[PDB]
RNA sequence: AGCGUGUGCCUACCCUACGCCGGCAGGCGCGGGUAACCCGUUGAACCCCAUUCGUGAUGGGGAUCGGGGAUUGCAAUUAUUC
RNA sequence: AGGAGUGGAGCCUGCGGCUUAAUUUGACUCAACACGGGAAACCUCACCCGGCCCGGACACGGACAGGAUUGACAGAUUGAUA
């Protein structure tokens, strides 16, 4: 019910933030992710979700996005968005909610299916 | 014990994922602060949070060997 | 003047006789002499499986290729040096002259 | 093998110039630690004379990562012809 | 020197820089004899002996193989231009190499003579040749499909102890 | 271009990196003292590099 | 204490003193060592001396697990390690 | 005669089993099971889902400079600015 509060500031004011305060505001692992940098295979996937979200009429949400990058973290400006995560097999579409920011999307795309030993 | 002087490297709850407030949680707040960030991680359906739904080890251990007890 | 030679060798005596040999020369030019210093030899540890795969009992190696080295040092100018080098070298032996 | 033909005239003479050229075997090298001065693709100069001897113009011998292309009497006179040089050089270890 | 390896290192080096030249004249000097090399230390200038049995056969056609030999170690290894040499000198009794011994015996049943009559032929030689003892062993599919040994031995011939190192030579 | 998949994954470590010098594998690799031979092909050329099993 | 090891042909990657910053992991500077030379007189534990605890699943035991902070790497989620 | 243990506990790791797109595989008394020097994030890698490339020499027949035949940023496609 109540808004969104990322350690103490909500959603809408993550998106209009520059990324140098970005880092600070998080985990350790993430932050030195983006200190270290991003890639151009990485780059090329952000500019393919407001390709998809730009395009999505506003009471629909956007178009299914595909990708084998399990490593890239959920950053404020992907919410909102039907990734189809590839587990190794297929591709699981998840839709990125405001509580998955600071997370790989590999978390979201389990990879093995769980085990139940008895009735076949 | 901010005020006193404590450093924030000691509390058990530093920068909380809702308020970012660095503080220390005390033996009614610590057990529902540890069923929040769990049903948390459960209803974004992570997979360190469905771990925990099921009973199983979510550090990523060898569950082949051990763990055994309550697993009758 | 102060000049440092260095032999190492793999094998003990093809160094002590050159490591001798050199003295030969350099009594010959009737010159104040270092004696042959002794350094503590170092050995080359490479312990391994005999078994090519992994089975059997497990029985290892033990590798080893002891290395010396011998310091002799002499007060003397680069030209009667040259000439003592070049005479009855053996391959074994690896000679490093220092001028310095 | 669609490789430019300005990268054959320079191996063929570099294997004239020298009765036996090596390469290690790495087709991940963009580089030679003979033919240094340009990109010559190594995967290519190993390919390329493994069509000498499949004709018959080179030997081969393997030193655990190493080719050694050994060109035989029929291979000096396909460069004499193929490259058009004169009847009168011969590689360094024809001459003493 | 340039990068200045440890002592250590070197020594390691040079064991890896005569490994390699012993299998490479192995897999090329084999059928004219070769039966090991050996490294004389100069300063810029190697010398590296091809001791072998029949040296005319070495050399080729008006001594073309050794300079054929000593451009490929020029490039493998990187020396410097004309800083290295070879030479090809004589197998004194030879029937007492054993590895002379072996690529010969090799030949013949690759020449599709007899095991046993090649292995005779090596035995005895290598007995006026003025040895102590020997053995011929020939393991191998023989005979069929299941693979037998045959082991031809005679006169003096020890194993164990430490004298095995340098009274005996096996290939 | 088919160039930028063919090699361009890092390889300055890990075990893809090294290989034999002889037997060219990746699995029992010698690196100590700059062998960089497997300890199978190592073992048959133990003697002529010069290791002894003395002791 | 005693065994060792340490800057790599391809090789892009070493062992570290000292001075600063930080609780810590660590970071920033400067140098040494291709090594009986510098790490390094290898100030290792156990042990030894002196406090606290007091037979209690206890200050025994540290499994499991939450939150945070670093380092290696193109990349750590199925937590690389710290 | 004894010492210290293992078998009990937690955990690490190997094997079987079960599960799985795949959970690659070798070895089963001594003489298999911290063994393949096997401490696998990529690589390794042999397994699974996909996706490029020919790195099919050589010889022989057509096609071919009136061009046999390589590479190429865009848009859509793709995971990838293959």
């Amino acid at each position: 019910f109540r808004k969104f509060t990322y350690r103490g500031v909500d959603l809408d004011q993550l998106l209009d933030m520059s990324y140098e305060q970005l880092m600070q505001l998080y985990s350790a692992r993430q932050r030195r992710r983006l200190s270290r940098g991003l890639r151009r295979k990485q780059h090329s996937l952000l500019k393919r979700l407001r390709k998809a979200k730009k395009e999505a009429p506003p009471m629909e949400k956007p178009e299914v996005v595909k990708t084998h990058l399990r490593d890239m973290i959920i950053l404020p400006e992907m919410v909102g968005s039907m990734v189809g995560v590839y587990n190794g097999k297929t591709f699981n579409q998840v839709e990125i909610k405001p509580e998955m920011i600071g997370h790989y999307l590999g978390e979201f795309s389990i990879t093995y299916k769980p085990v139940k030993h008895g009735r076949p | 014990p901010r005020q006193y002087k404590i450093p924030d490297w000691f509390l058990n709850r530093q920068k909380d994922v809702k308020d970012g407030k660095y503080s220390q949680v005390l033996a009614n707040g610590l057990d529902n602060k540890l069923r929040e960030d769990l049903e948390r991680l459960k209803k974004i359906r992570a997979h360190r949070g469905l771990r925990h739904f099921w009973g199983l080890r979510v550090r990523g251990q060898h569950t082949k060997t051990t763990g055994r007890r309550g697993r009758t | 003047h102060r000049i440092r030679i260095t032999l190492t060798s793999r094998n003990v005596k093809s160094l002590e006789k050159v490591c001798a040999d050199l003295i030969r020369g350099a009594k010959e030019k009737n010159l104040k002499v270092k004696g042959p210093v002794r350094m503590p030899t170092k050995t080359l540890r490479i312990t391994t499986r005999k078994t090519p795969c992994g089975e059997g009992s497990k029985t290892w190696d033990r590798f080893q290729m002891r290395i010396h080295k011998r310091l002799i040092d002499l007060h003397s100018p680069s030209e009667i040096v040259k000439q003592i080098t070049s005479i009855s070298i053996e391959p074994g032996v690896e000679v490093e002259v220092t001028i310095a | 093998m669609l490789m430019p033909k300005k990268n054959r005239i320079a191996i063929y003479e570099l294997l004239f110039k020298e009765g036996v050229m090596v390469a290690k075997k790495d087709v991940h090298m963009p580089k030679h630690p003979e033919l240094a001065d340009k990109n010559v693709p190594n995967l290519h100069v190993m390919k390329a004379m493994q069509s000498l001897k499949s004709r018959g113009y080179v030997k081969e011998q393997f030193a655990w990562r190493h080719f050694y292309w050994y060109l035989t009497n029929e291979g000096i006179q396909y460069l004499r012809d193929y490259l058009h040089l004169p009847p009168e050089i011969v590689p360094a270890t024809l001459r003493r | 020197m340039a990068v200045q390896i440890s002592k250590k290192r070197k020594f390691v080096a040079d064991g890896i820089f005569k490994a390699e030249l012993n299998e490479f004249l192995t897999r090329e000097l084999a059928e004219d004899g070769y039966s090991g090399v050996e490294v004389r230390v100069t300063p810029t200038r190697t010398e590296i002996i091809i001791l072998a049995t029949r040296t005319q056969n070495v050399l080729g056609e008006k001594g073309r193989r050794i300079r054929e030999l000593t451009a490929v170690v020029q490039k493998r290894f990187g020396f410097p231009e004309g800083s290295v040499e070879l030479y090809a000198e004589k197998v004194a009794t030879r029937g007492l190499c054993a590895i002379a011994q072996a690529e010969s015996l090799r030949y013949k049943l690759l020449g599709g003579l007899a095991v046993r009559r090649a292995c005779y032929g090596v035995l005895r030689f290598i007995m006026e040749s003025g040895a102590k003892g020997c053995e011929v062993v020939v393991s191998g599919k023989l005979r069929g499909q299941r693979a037998k040994s045959m082991k031809f031995v005679d006169g003096l011939m020890i194993h164990s102890g430490d004298p095995v190192n340098y009274y005996v030579d096996t290939a | 271009g088919h160039q930028q998949l063919y090699w361009s994954h890092p390889r300055k470590f890990g075990q893809g990196s090294r290989s034999c010098r002889v037997c060219s594998n990746r699995h029992g690799l010698i690196r100590k003292y700059g062998l960089n031979m497997c300890r199978q092909c190592f073992r048959q050329y133990a003697k002529d590099i010069g290791f002894i099993k003395l002791d």
